[PDB]
């Protein structure tokens, strides 16, 4: 409760450091097929930067 | 051929030798004297017979110089030498073991034996190059009752004493030139105390302070070596220990040697693409100390390091010597000398010698005077 | 004479001898004093070596002098 | 090849007893303290080169009496697995096509100066040193860095800013000098250190996050950027809005010196 | 003789001695006519440090009254036999804090502070020396004194030189040093700090800056600061009386008494409590004098014009006026130092650079 | 633990703890490891306290200087059942315990305190026996052996002024 | 010690009992001190320098880097007040001696950023050739209070064994700071590494050659007893240059760079207005990389023009144009 006004949540910080990652894996040992599947309870309270 | 000195090649582990040979040879004032003599130029002995070895030894050295210099020996020859040393110091005849071993000689004890022989032959001029004279006032301790002043006092080393509560320099070498000694005095009672301290009164052209990491232990009845790192700079400054009239001499001339010192960084620079500081410490020699110069006067106090004498070893137990000489061609260039093996080390690699534990242990501090 | 060596150890001694008498003896009053065996002693005085049968008249020696004492090391 | 293996083997374990070297002693000998427990004051055989060997080393302990028969030149960490790399981008410049005079701003202060220090000399002095790069979201700046290293084939190093924020204290000044301390010591290296406008706005608690930790990692920027280290070639890219979060000895001049706007 | 391993007692347990006709143990065990069969004589268990516990037969030569049940005790390492005693294990901290004799500064290199060095002794001093007139009094002393004030007022400088003066066992503690990330071990630094202290009774402990072990927090809330307060707490033990405390005292010094905790408030623990002001016209040239006189002035010297046109300056500006006067003396190139001299360094060297700038102030 | 199994065989054990406030802190760990120590060692404690280790001859007696520094399970009655307050010494509180602090001190005698110490409060029971300990000095200043009510009447205002330099404020349940 | 054995207890926690072989010295043991003792029978044979817990000050141990010491700016007298305070006491405390005065030792240097703070003891570096030790603040800073209490510590009498040297006390802003109370903070587990600035520098002995630098971005907060004078002793400011002196910081670098002759350096300070050195030396690398973009071998007047537009229109996009944060 002091991370929800903190960083908006402190799960999508981790989310994005992966995500960003993620852009380029377009090819490094030829493209992807490790997934991100998110989930949340809605996105108005995802940070507006995922 | 070669850019730096060839090496020394052992005998059966004269290292002990080798080590100061190299040292002696950075001294400045001595390399010119056995090049500069001849047999039968006008010395001759009508007294002791250990005075025709002197001076053989005096010639034995200047070829083994001579060698050095050459780049067609790979390898300098000792040999001759090592034979008059025999005949000269039936010390160095004995055995310390079978097997082609002789004598394993210490260092100061070569450096003391070749002292005497040169000075004899070079007479008292040179002596005084090594040598140290002190003021020494003799006072008696609770109201003095006399002065005795002794300038007979001198040695050719200062002895810095250690009892494991020195660990810097400038402790231990100040503290053995002051002690208490019992006296047979008719002053105060028939023995007195008396606060006996030497101060030094003329320095010596080159600086020899001795490390005293050796010990005789009195509960096993058996040598030890201390075993205390003993932290020092490069860079030795004799003002604590001077007398007070003398003190105020010295300084003045170091103060325009550190002057001229600050010009070289930059001047150095444009003469690529020793006159500049000895001129200025020479004019300064006559204004302060007798004309023209003196043998055994240096009015600098700044020490630059010549040669350190390191040894690996402990309690009488036989080691080995390693000796780091300065490059004189070089500045702040020295080589490391591991009497076959010749190396590149800088001036900073010789500070790393302070430290010790087992081996890498400076038991000899080589000065030369920086305005000479 | 009374002549005096400051030892290593931190203290000045007094030793009695005469300036007839050698170097030698003056080893063998100090291994009383001491304990240190009368050949490991290395005895320093104007920077000359002090040797046996040389008496502290042959190095004029005399009294309020102090011999230095150091002890020899061994290489190979 | 028989000879030589033949009297290293004959000094070599069976166990080699790895330990970790504390601190050397220049008379051929160090202590070691193994990750079993007991120190030792161990010798060294020296046929290995005496100075060679330094703090932080892992070093062969002998199965008998322990000498250090040998060192193992490198080891590394996990967490410096998050900073290197194994990729090889498929996309060379020009899937940045567009925006090509602004890019010529990356180009000139962070390939050129690696392929051509010839230029540079006959100008003389220092070349160029930083960038910030800096402007709307999605306008590229994430592929900008990408592309330059593809080009320039030295050792990429890309770390996320939100890593440098850390929910423990202590350790985030010790991972922020880490950077660039490996960065100098592989001599050409590229540090991107992508969102550093996220140093503000990520926060995890308030007693062991917040001001003190942001603080101290700042701080520590400093010297690691440009101050008394002289480390190896870090040239560095940021990618940033919010550049009004960041120090004035920061966005100082001569540790961004060309900074590009989009 | 060398090695032995060193080791606590657990307890002694007896078992009744051997002189009986059925067994001589205090545990009955079965079966009858025992005296050496499985009886044994008095019992010691040891607790090692290689961590474990044996039940062996103590050693006929060492007593019951040299045993106590903590006491530290020599075991043989080959076969445990408890070899001799050993007074009780220090830290090499706690060797640390001990005497070296730190020399006397005496009253004559102090610059005014009549009033402190009154209190000083007259809180520490003298219920050591006229211990017999406190008794006598009926009254116990005060268990140790408080010394604060603003920095620069010498207050570590006073407590060196007159408890090197007067020559009470002088403890060298500095607070932070209590402070460690070992819980336990670093908490140990204080249980040997008076364990030692009873020992070299009568002593002084001098604690350097009592705000690192002084937090006035002790309600905490999500930090590592409970790690912190245990040796805050440890040391308000061993400052109750469960005696052999009596004879133990403490200085303390701190720069600011705002911070201290509730439980120091009390008297028990600093009972008096001193205050270092800042100087005074008197004091401030007295000040002046005791540092000039190191160095070397010129004969046309007046300290208290100097001591006029300085107000409020502490002792480290003082110190600070001193030094500077020679600084201008050597880039004018002297070799005495002049009156005018020690006038600039007010101006060069304050604790301000000016004024400030001003635009209607 | 073991202290408890020590408690069962001597008889009618009593348990001090005093000045605890060490692993009273709360459940806290998002601080230091040293959090989660306080906590491995205090829920050692309430399984002795209540379970079927039920005590009747062993008590506690909990010393603390602050209660609301606690852990509420530390504040559970049925463990700590009375909670018994002893305030700062009253108005006369202080007059019985200068009576008995007159007797172990020379005096001149002394039966006079009455007034002085009620219009002197800021003492705990601690400082009485410190106005005792500063009137033995201005006692030691006038060269007496004997407490005065004239070196009484100074301690009085010492004693209490050098308890001003910092407050201490405490509420209670 | 035990006075006429030792108690040692291991580095594998074991405690024993140990005595003098005949490589030791009696005179040579001291508390704290490590020793190495015989694997099978625990007899002292070698001892050891003390403290094995220090490794990562042997890291900020540094190496005199030869930036010059003509390469700082100027010929400006601030840097002229640390050869006094610093410098010259190492190569002559004979004038010192002449004055009898104790010595200043310390010195703060601060003031803005990009004056080149570091860049004159860089310098200073160079001349004194004086051991450098220099710390980050940031760099204090550990999981677990108290263990940055055992580095200061250590830091600080691993120096007083090494005999002329200096500690560099750099970007102490964090610990270093000023002391105040929370009540739940958790800046007082820093602020008990700050004072363990404190207790060493006075101490209960003196510093015996050690020259203290302390640099600072802010002097507005710092510890009142971090900052109280008879330690920092003289406090120098460092200053923007004038507009001579950016005439000759300009001239340093301008001679290190290939330009056709016949240039002014007085006017390009005159078109900037008050600013760093720091900007100078990136006028001369910009207006290369015009250089190179007309393939110049040289630098004109021309590329000289749009490098000073260049970086005066960042500074003001930029904070810094007036920060201080008051106080002179
Ligand atoms: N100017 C451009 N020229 C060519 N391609 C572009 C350009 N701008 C964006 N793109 C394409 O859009 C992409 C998405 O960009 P990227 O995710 O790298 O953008 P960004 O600006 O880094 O985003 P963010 O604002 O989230 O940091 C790139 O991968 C790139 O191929
Ligand atoms: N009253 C004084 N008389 C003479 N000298 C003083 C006096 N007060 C301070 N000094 C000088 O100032 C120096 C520094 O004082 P010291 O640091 O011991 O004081 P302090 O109150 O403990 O300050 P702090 O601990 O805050 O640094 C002393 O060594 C002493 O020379
Ligand atoms: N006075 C100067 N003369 C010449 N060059 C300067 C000067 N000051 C700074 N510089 C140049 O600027 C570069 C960087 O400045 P430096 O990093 O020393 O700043 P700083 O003062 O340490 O600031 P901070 O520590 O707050 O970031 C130097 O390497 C040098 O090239
Ligand atoms: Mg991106
Ligand atoms: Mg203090
Ligand atoms: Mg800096």
């Amino acid at each position: 409760s002091t991370r929800v006004e903190g960083s908006g949540g402190g799960d999508s910080e981790v989310q994005r450091t992966m995500l960003e990652l993620l852009n380029q894996l377009d090819g490094f040992e030829t493209s992807k097929n490790i997934k991100i599947i998110m989930a949340t309870n809605r996105l108005d309270i995802l940070d507006p930067a995922l | 051929f070669a850019q730096l000195p060839v090496g020394f090649k052992n005998m059966g582990n004269t290292c002990y030798l080798n080590a100061t040979l190299q040292a002696l040879y950075r001294v400045n004032d001595l390399r010119d004297m056995i090049l500069n003599y001849n047999p039968s130029q006008g010395v001759s002995n009508s007294g002791a017979q250990d005075e025709e070895i002197h001076k053989q030894i005096v010639i034995e050295m200047k070829r083994c110089f001579e060698n050095l210099q050459n780049k067609s020996f790979k390898s300098v020859l000792p040999i001759v030498l090592l034979n008059t040393l025999r005949k000269c110091y039936p010390q160095f005849a004995e055995r310390d073991s079978q097997g082609g071993f002789y004598k394993q000689q210490d260092a100061e004890e070569l450096f003391t034996q070749l002292f005497h022989s040169m000075s004899i032959v070079f007479g008292d001029k040179f002596s005084e190059d090594f040598r140290i004279q002190f003021k020494t006032t003799i006072k008696d301790t609770a109201n003095d009752n006399d002065i005795t002043v002794k300038e007979n006092e001198s040695d050719s080393k200062l002895q810095c004493h250690i009892s494991g509560t020195t660990n810097f320099m400038r402790n231990g070498l100040l503290e053995g030139l002051n002690e208490k000694i019992e006296k047979r005095s008719d002053l105060t009672g028939a023995n007195s105390i008396y606060s006996v301290e030497k101060k030094i009164s003329r320095l010596p052209k080159f600086l020899t302070v001795q490390y005293v990491r050796f010990f005789w232990k009195r509960s096993t009845n058996k040598k030890s070596k201390i075993l205390r790192k003993v932290v020092f700079p490069f860079q030795l400054d004799v003002a604590d220990m001077l007398t007070p009239e003398y003190a105020a001499e010295k300084v003045k001339v170091r103060d325009e040697l550190r002057k001229v010192e600050k010009e070289k960084n930059e001047k150095e620079r444009e003469i690529k693409r020793n006159e500049s500081e000895k001129d200025q410490w020479l004019e300064e020699y006559k204004k302060h100390f007798p004309p023209n110069l003196e043998k055994g006067e240096n009015p600098s106090c700044v020490y630059n390091l010549i040669g350190v004498i390191t040894h690996q070893g402990a309690n009488s137990e036989s080691g080995h010597y390693q000796a780091f000489i300065r490059d004189e061609l070089d500045e702040n260039k020295w080589y490391k000398f591991n009497d076959d093996k010749v190396s590149v080390v800088e001036k900073e690699k010789i500070e790393s010698l302070a430290g010790g534990g087992e081996s890498d242990s400076a038991l000899i501090l080589m000065y030369k005077g920086f305005g000479l | 004479m009374q002549i005096f060596v400051k030892t290593l150890t931190g203290k000045t001694i007094t030793l009695e001898v005469e300036p007839s008498d050698t170097i030698e003896n003056v080893k063998a009053k100090i291994q009383d004093k001491e304990g240190i065996p009368p050949d490991q002693q290395r005895l320093i005085f104007a920077g000359k070596q002090l040797e046996d049968g040389r008496t502290l008249s042959d190095y004029n020696i005399q009294k309020e002098s102090t011999l230095h004492l150091v002890l020899r090391l061994r290489g190979g | 090849q028989e000879e030589e293996k033949k009297q290293l083997e004959e000094i070599r374990g069976n166990p080699l007893s790895i330990g970790t070297l504390e601190e050397i002693i220049d008379d051929d000998h160090a202590i070691v303290t193994s990750p079993t427990m007991p120190d030792y004051y161990v010798s060294i055989l020296s046929f290995v080169d005496k100075e060679l060997l330094e703090p932080g080393c892992s070093v062969l302990l002998h199965h008998k009496t322990m000498s250090i028969v040998g060192v193992l030149q490198d080891d590394a960490d996990p967490m410096v697995s998050v900073m290197k790399m194994d990729k090889s981008p498929t996309e060379s410049y020009s899937d940045i096509g567009g925006l090509e005079s602004q890019i010529q701003e990356i180009k000139e202060s962070v390939e050129l100066p690696l392929t051509h220090p010839e230029l540079y000399e006959e100008m003389g002095i220092k070349p160029p040193k930083g960038v910030i790069l800096y402007g709307a979201p999605g306008t590229g700046k994430t592929l900008l860095a990408k592309a330059v290293a593809n080009q320039t084939s030295a050792t990429f190093l890309r770390i996320v800013g939100s890593e440098l924020i850390q929910k423990y204290l202590g350790d985030g000044p010790r991972l922020c000098r880490q950077i660039f301390k490996v960065a100098g010591e592989n001599a050409p290296s590229i540090v991107f250190i992508d969102e550093i406008d996220a140093i503000g706005t990520k926060r995890y608690d308030s007693n062991s996050g917040g001001e003190r930790e942001i603080q101290r990692t700042m701080l520590e920027l400093l010297n690691q950027l440009d101050g008394f280290d002289d480390r190896g070639d870090v040239k560095v890219i940021m990618a940033t809005n919010k550049i009004e979060t960041l120090d004035p000895a920061l966005i100082r001049p001569g540790r961004i010196d060309r900074k590009i706007l989009f | 003789q060398l090695p032995y391993l060193v080791a606590n007692v657990v307890e002694v347990m007896d078992m009744n001695e051997i002189e009986d006709k059925e067994n001589s143990e205090s545990t009955t065990q079965g079966g009858n006519v025992n005296l050496d069969n499985t009886a044994v004589g008095k019992a010691a268990v040891v607790k090692t440090s290689s961590r474990q516990t044996v039940f062996l037969p103590m050693v006929g030569l060492v007593d019951p009254d040299k045993l106590k049940p903590n006491d530290l005790v020599g075991v043989n390492k080959d076969s445990y036999l408890i070899l001799d005693t050993l007074p009780s294990e220090f830290d090499s901290r706690v060797k640390a804090m001990e005497v070296d004799e730190k020399p006397t500064e005496t009253y004559s290199d102090v610059g005014g502070l009549d009033k402190q060095i009154e209190e000083l002794v007259e809180a520490i001093v003298l219920p050591m020396k006229r211990a017999d007139k406190f008794k006598d009094m009926g009254i116990r002393a005060p268990k140790g004194a408080l010394m604060y004030g603003p920095p620069g007022t010498g207050k570590t400088l006073l407590a060196r030189a007159c408890a090197a003066q007067t020559n009470a066992t002088f403890l060298k503690l500095a607070a932070p040093q209590l402070v460690q990330m070992y819980i336990g071990e670093g908490a140990k630094l204080v249980r040997d700090a008076f364990a030692l202290a009873k020992e070299k009774a009568p002593t002084i402990i001098f604690i350097d800056e009592l705000d690192a072990i002084g937090t006035k927090r002790f309600d905490s809330e999500k930090s590592g600061d409970r790690e912190v307060q245990r040796t805050m707490l440890e040391l308000l033990n061993q400052l109750d009386g469960f005696s052999s405390d009596d004879r133990v005292k403490v200085l303390a010094a701190t720069n600011r008494v705002d911070v201290l905790d509730p439980a120091l408030l009390r008297s028990g623990r600093l009972d008096r409590k001193i205050e270092f002001p800042l100087p005074s016209e008197d004091s401030r040239a007295q000040i002046l004098q005791i540092h000039s006189r190191k160095m070397t002035t010129d004969d046309d010297i007046n300290w208290q014009e100097l001591a006029r046109s300085t107000d409020e300056f502490n002792g480290a500006q003082l110190k600070a006026v001193t030094v500077e006067a020679g600084m201008i003396a050597l880039r004018n190139g002297q070799s005495s130092v002049k009156h005018e001299d020690f006038v600039e360094g007010i101006s060069e060297v304050q604790a301000r650079k000016s004024k400030s700038v001003s635009f209607y102030a | 633990r073991e202290m408890f199994a020590y408690a069962k065989e001597h008889e009618p054990c009593i348990i001090f703890m005093d000045e605890v406030d060490a692993i009273g802190g709360r459940r806290f760990s998002e601080g230091t490891s040293a959090d989660r120590e306080i906590q491995r060692t205090l829920m050692e404690l309430l399984t002795q306290m209540d379970g079927f280790d039920n005590l009747g001859q062993t008590k506690i007696i909990m010393a603390t200087n602050r209660p609301d520094t606690l852990d509420p399970a530390l504040l559970r009655p049925g463990r700590l059942d009375r909670k018994v307050e002893i305030p700062l010494p009253n108005e006369a509180g202080r007059l019985e315990i200068f009576k008995i602090h007159t007797a172990k001190v020379k005096k001149t005698g002394e039966f006079d305190f009455e007034a002085a110490v009620k219009m002197s409060d800021g003492f705990n029971g601690a400082d009485i026996r410190n106005c005792a300990t500063e009137a033995g000095f201005f006692a030691i200043r006038d060269d007496r052996d004997h407490i005065n009510p004239d070196d009484l009447m100074k301690a009085v205002r010492k004693v209490a002024e050098v308890k001003k330099l910092e407050g201490t404020i405490e509420y209670q349940k | 010690i035990i006075k006429g054995k030792y108690v040692i207890n291991l580095k594998q926690i074991a405690k024993f009992v140990v005595g003098l072989g005949e490589r030791v010295r009696p005179k040579d043991i001291e508390e704290g001190m490590r020793v190495g003792v015989d694997r099978s029978k625990y007899n002292i044979e070698l001892p050891l320098p003390p403290r094995i817990d220090p490794s990562v000050t042997m890291m900020t141990v540094e190496e005199k880097p030869d930036v010059t010491y003509s390469d700082v700016g100027g010929c400006k007298d601030q840097i002229e007040k640390l050869r006094e305070v610093v410098e010259l006491p190492l190569l002559s405390p004979e004038r010192f001696a002449t004055l009898g005065i104790d010595p200043p030792k310390g010195i703060l240097l601060y003031g803005p950023p990009g004056t080149g703070k570091t860049l004159c003891a860089r310098a200073v570096a160079n001349r004194t050739d004086a051991t450098f030790i220099r710390v980050i603040g940031s760099e204090l800073v550990q999981k677990y209070v108290g263990e940055g209490a055992r580095m200061v510590r250590e830091l600080f009498e691993m120096a007083r064994t090494k005999k002329a040297c200096i500690i560099f006390f750099d970007e102490i802003d964090a610990v270093g700071g000023a002391r105040f109370d929370d009540g739940a903070g958790g800046d007082n587990e820093v602020q008990r590494t700050m004072l363990e600035l404190i207790t060493q520098l006075d101490g209960f002995d003196p510093r015996g050659n050690i020259k203290v630098m302390f640099a600072t971005n802010r002097p507005n907060t710092l510890d009142p007893a971090l900052l109280r004078p008879g330690r920092i002793d003289r406090k120098v400011e460092f200053s923007l240059p004038d507009l001579e002196g950016r005439a000759n910081i300009f001239r340093i670098h301008s001679k290190s760079m290939s330009v056709e002759r016949g240039i002014r350096w007085e006017l390009i300070s005159r078109l900037c207005p008050n600013s760093t050195g720091a900007e100078l030396r990136s006028v001369c690398t910009e207006a290369g990389m015009f250089a190179i973009r007309a393939r110049r071998k040289v630098a004109t007047e021309k590329d000289f023009l749009k490098a000073v537009d260049k970086v005066i229109s960042g500074y003001k996009k930029f904070s810094s144009t007036s920060r201080y944060m008051q106080y002179n």
